[PDB]
């Protein structure tokens, strides 16, 4: 409103204290962004780590699991998502949770759902083989468990082929 | 915990602060000679002070407009919260929701509402499993040259025996023909084990 | 018009206890709420009329 | 240029405070740690990570533990490597019933503003001058009355769901 | 009501919200989820 | 008077910016609540919806 002129600063008071009411509204919006991120990614209380052996009954999560050779420990899909996406009185505040911490929350959510199913959301992480938890989801959608076990190779290939096409779909 | 009932205290404090900011702008002159209307009506020329009074009206009318806009925004937020509360009352209290983390952490059993000033408090009674032990499992069991699958449960290992139990509570039962259903042969299932099925 | 403080409202006998040197009373919103009588020493509340 | 924020662990605990110069360098301010969110004066950095207590920014949080305020990189939680295997199943042998509270605002105070009394305050000359600005008083009144009747529907949609009062 | 700003009273008093909560509780402890359907 | 004209014009612009930021923040908060509901129901479990 005033810049550097001192004659404006004392003259701003006679118009009102709007600079105080506005700065309190922007702080609420600023702290809302930190709460929005925590409500999405900070749902887990423990950082689950993926096993050293990446075998899950034929399923291939290489496109979504963190890549230890790449910086920031991002997955290839996260790499593509990141690659595609001090002024005159205005400042930009940094987020409370960095990109490496959101990526770690995502890894915890992903490593938990592949090694524990849905048990880590309701309580302790109960370990379960991936073809076993996949049969429970088939039993939930309305098909018997024997449909998955008798077609595990076909369902694994359809899953791996579909994940591979996600990068092409988001790039093209 | 002091931060337990903050969300209602925050709303009432926002309302009080909006009212105080609106009543504080009354003392603002908005660049005029003063803010007291009686003094301006008794210190200037009546035919000339009209343009001066025009400045006080615009300063107070636009402040009322900002107050009304902020009240509309807060009312939208409170209405979203109230719609969420009504959905939670209809789904968590009037029933048993299968939605995860919607009626509390864990498997929701039932909820009890509680009256609160300008709000509502839900007591989410949930089911949390504990004291877990790990066992060896198998997708199917081959006894009569045919693969057997559990109807409702999971095959567990006794170390030297095999049992079938529900997936949410350890209750071993003998693997009979009533607990399992037969489907297909044994050369098409990966990880199948050999065990007798009681008839 | 109490010793210069001019306003409009209902005057009621209050139960407040001002200090011997205080004359006016204000609320949180910085507005006149009570005024000491000049002749006597009673304290009179000031409320918006209607 | 930037804003100055004070980090306090509460006056009930101690009077020590740490000032955070947001977005500036530690060399241009008139014990010190150049945090990625600004210069922090009055809090020493520690490598031992903990849960975030007082947010600062860029993954750094402050806390009061030992008689001094310390700044640290927040830890997202304890590491739990689930023992996954090809044939390992975990079945719980017990359970615990827990009750969690959830507070939700349902309504707010139904306010109403008198246009002429607020803008003018029993002034005859001012009251006739409001007409030159149109009917802005009617719009504000209709807007505030719409909010007031909306709060009564919020309470009605949340609590008034039962048709009979069960005893 | 001090300076033209008036605070309207809620339609449902705190005792009526208490009665609604008591009815919901008595329904959920004696009838389960049947009184909602 | 010229300074008051400049202050009034720039102050109303900041107020409009703050109001637009409040509206967009409400939109982003609705989207974030939807994403949080989707994280708990679709990722942390299996949704019949
Ligand atoms: C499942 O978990 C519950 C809760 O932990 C277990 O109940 C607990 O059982 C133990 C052993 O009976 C109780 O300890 C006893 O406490 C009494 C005092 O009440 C004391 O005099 C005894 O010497 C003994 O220490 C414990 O109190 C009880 N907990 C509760 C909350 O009632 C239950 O046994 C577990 N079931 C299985 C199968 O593991
Ligand atoms: C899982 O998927 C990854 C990636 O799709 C596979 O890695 C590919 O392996 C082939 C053959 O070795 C290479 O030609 C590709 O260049 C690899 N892709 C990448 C992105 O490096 C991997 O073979 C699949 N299977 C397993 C068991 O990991
Ligand atoms: C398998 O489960 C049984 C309980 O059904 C455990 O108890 C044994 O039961 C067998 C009967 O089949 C008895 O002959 C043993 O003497 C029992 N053991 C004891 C210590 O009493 C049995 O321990 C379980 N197997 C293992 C390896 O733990
Ligand atoms: C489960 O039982 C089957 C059949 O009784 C076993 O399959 C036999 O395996 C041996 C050794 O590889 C062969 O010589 C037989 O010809 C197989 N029988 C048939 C009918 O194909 C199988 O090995 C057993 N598995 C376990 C883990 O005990
Ligand atoms: C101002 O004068 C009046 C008039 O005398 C005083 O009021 C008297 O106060 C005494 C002591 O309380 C009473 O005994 C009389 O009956 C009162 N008279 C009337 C007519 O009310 C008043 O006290 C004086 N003010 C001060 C500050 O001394
Ligand atoms: C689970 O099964 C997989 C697949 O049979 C095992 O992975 C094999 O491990 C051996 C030994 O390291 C390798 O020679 C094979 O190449 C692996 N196969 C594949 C497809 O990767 C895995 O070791 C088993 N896990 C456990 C705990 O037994
Ligand atoms: C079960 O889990 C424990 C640790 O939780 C682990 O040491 C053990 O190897 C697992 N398997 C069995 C059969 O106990
Ligand atoms: C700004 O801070 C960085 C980080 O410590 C430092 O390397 C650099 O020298 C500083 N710049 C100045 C002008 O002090």
């Amino acid at each position: 409103i005033c810049g550097d002129s001192t004659e404006c600063s004392n003259l701003l008071l006679q118009y009102g204290s709007f600079c105080t009411q506005l700065k309190r509204a922007l702080t609420g919006i600023a702290v809302e962004q930190d709460k929005n991120t925590q409500e999405v990614f900070a749902q887990v209380k423990q950082i689950y780590k993926t096993p050293p052996i990446k075998y899950f009954g034929g399923f291939n999560f290489s496109q979504i699991l963190p890549d230890p050779s790449k910086p920031s420990k991002r997955s290839p899909i996260e790499d593509l998502l990141f690659n595609k996406v001090k002024f005159n009185g205005l400042t930009v505040l940094p987020p409370l949770l960095t990109d490496e911490m959101i990526a770690q929350y995502t890894s915890a959510l992903l490593a938990g759902t592949i090694t524990s199913g849905w048990t880590f959301g309701a309580g302790p992480a109960l370990q379960i083989p991936f073809p076993m938890q996949m049969a429970y989801r088939f039993n939930g959608i309305g098909v018997t468990q024997n449909v998955l076990y008798e077609n595990q190779k076909l369902i694994a290939n359809q899953f791996n082929s579909a994940i591979g096409k996600i990068q092409d779909s988001l790039s093209s | 915990t002091p931060s337990a009932l903050g969300k209602l205290q925050d709303v009432v404090n926002h309302n009080a602060q909006a009212l105080n900011t609106l009543v504080k702008q009354l003392s603002s002159k908005f660049g005029a000679i003063s803010s007291v209307l009686n003094d301006i009506l008794s210190r200037l020329d009546p035919p000339e002070a009209e343009v001066q009074i025009d400045r006080l009206i615009t300063g107070r009318l636009q402040s009322l407009q900002t107050y009304v806009t902020q009240q509309l925004i807060r009312a939208a937020e409170i209405r979203a919260s109230a719609n969420l509360a009504a959905t939670k009352m209809s789904e968590c209290v009037l029933g048993q929701s299968k939605r995860v983390d919607f009626c509390g952490k864990g498997y929701h059993l039932m909820s009890f509402p509680q009256s609160a000033p300008h709000g509502v408090v839900f007591l989410h009674v949930t089911y949390v499993p504990a004291q877990e032990k790990n066992f060896t499992t198998a997708p199917a069991i081959c006894h009569d040259g045919k693969a057997h699958f559990p109807r409702e449960g999971v095959f567990v290992s006794n170390g030297t025996h095999w049992f079938v139990t529900q997936r949410n509570f350890y209750e071993p039962q003998i693997i009979t023909t009533d607990n399992t259903f037969v489907s297909g042969n044994c050369d098409v299932v990966i990880g199948i084990v050999n065990n007798t099925v009681y008839d | 018009n109490f010793n210069g403080l001019t306003g409009t409202g209902v005057l009621t006998e209050s139960n407040k206890k001002f200090l011997p040197f205080q004359q006016f009373g204000r609320d949180i919103a910085d507005t006149t709420d009570a005024v000491r009588d000049p002749q006597t020493l009673e304290i009179l509340d000031i409320t918006p009329c209607s | 240029f930037g804003g100055v924020s004070v980090i306090t662990p509460g006056t009930n605990t101690s009077n020590q405070v740490a000032v955070l110069y947001q977005g500036v360098n530690c060399t241009e301010v008139p014990n010190v740690f150049q945090t990625r969110a600004g210069c922090l004066i009055g809090a020493e950095y520690v490598n031992n990570s903990y849960e975030c207590d007082i947010p600062i920014g860029a993954g750094i949080c402050a806390s009061y533990q030992t008689q001094s305020i310390i700044a640290y990189t927040m830890s997202l939680g304890a590491e739990n490597s689930v023992a996954y295997s090809n044939n390992s199943i975990a079945i719980p042998t017990n359970f615990t019933i827990s009750v969690t509270t959830e507070i939700l605002p349902v309504s707010m105070t139904k306010t109403s503003v008198d246009c002429t009394m607020y803008i003018c305050g029993d002034s005859t000359e001012c009251s006739n001058l409001l007409l030159q600005y149109g009917s802005f008083c009617t719009q504000l009144k209709r807007a505030l009355t719409g909010i007031a009747v909306e709060q009564d529907k919020n309470t009605q949609e949340v609590f008034a769901q039962v048709k009979q009062i069960y005893k």
